[PDB]
């Protein structure tokens, strides 16, 4: 069940809503106006590191289960996503 | 407390918790009969209860040092709730939000909270940065120092104490740091006791 979630499920969740856009259309008066824009934030591939710990002093290293139990830490691994930020523009459709 | 019966300068008095008394070890006289379990008493304010089932959980903790004396209760959707009233009552709370210039400067804490989570910094660091800032922000010693760099300087002041290692260059990139400015602001605050 957990494996299915990691290998597949996790990505499909990052792709359902995924992309979020914000459009800043002008008043169309005259310069600085008559500039319509639309900005994109896109979610690509999801990466999952093997388990690690980020110590007080900078240093992030591999965390093993015994260490986790003994130092009361969470046996967690990092989630990484390829994010792309696209920008578009039109005057007073394209 | 101190034993009336004897009275030798250092009062050697014992807390016989299991027997529920405060006793004078020297003479044997019980000085108090009423005794409370502090740890179990504290568990009525801070607890496992998030549900609101616990008849023991009757209070709530607060941080005077940072929150000050602001006791507030969310108006929220319960089991039976017409959304109309929740909106109405919360709309009403909005008009009643006419808070001071410093009761609106608690939004500078909301900034540090957003800056620490972004810096992958612990809860203790925030509570230290929010502390050092709350003490120096109004200061004449600081005066018209770059407000953006004053709160970034308190993040290093918080990190230095909580032993959480962070470089000046790290915090510099985290917000935007004018090196000489955020080095001067980090010294007036460091001088502020
Ligand atoms: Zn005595």
């Amino acid at each position: 069940s957990f494996n299915q979630f990691v290998d597949y499920t996790l990505q499909d969740i990052i792709c359902e809503d995924s992309t979020l856009i914000l459009e800043q259309l002008a008043q169309h008066t005259t310069e600085s106006d008559n500039i319509s824009r639309k900005y994109e934030i896109s979610f690509g591939k999801i990466y999952v590191t093997k388990p690690m710990v980020n110590e007080s002093d900078g240093v992030t290293h591999a965390l093993y289960p015994q260490e986790a139990r003994l130092r009361n830490l969470t046996y967690s691994s990092g989630l990484f996503v390829d994010v792309k930020k696209r920008t578009y523009e039109a005057i007073d459709e394209l | 407390l101190t034993c009336p019966e004897c009275k030798v300068y250092p009062p050697k008095i014992v807390e016989r918790f299991s027997e529920g008394d405060v006793v004078c070890a020297l003479c044997g006289l019980v000085l108090s009969d009423k005794l409370v379990d502090t740890r179990s008493e504290w568990r009525t304010f801070s607890n496992d209860d998030h549900n609101g089932d616990d008849p023991s959980r009757v209070g709530e903790a607060s941080n005077p040092l940072l929150d000050g004396n602001n006791l507030s209760t969310r108006i929220g959707k319960g089991e039976t709730t017409d959304m109309r009233f929740t909106k109405e009552l919360n709309k009403a709370q909005g008009k009643n939000v006419m808070d001071k210039k410093d009761n609106e400067v608690q939004a500078a804490f909301a900034k540090i909270t957003m800056l620490c989570d972004a810096a992958e910094l612990p809860k203790i660091v925030k509570d230290c940065a929010k502390e050092a800032y709350k003490l120096c922000h109004d200061e004449k010693t600081l005066k018209g120092k770059s407000m953006e760099s004053i709160m970034a300087a308190s993040i290093l002041i918080g990190c230095r104490r909580a032993e959480v290692a962070r470089t000046f260059k790290e915090i510099q990139s985290l917000i935007h740091v004018k090196t000489k400015e955020f080095g001067k602001t980090l010294n007036i605050m460091k001088n502020i006791l």
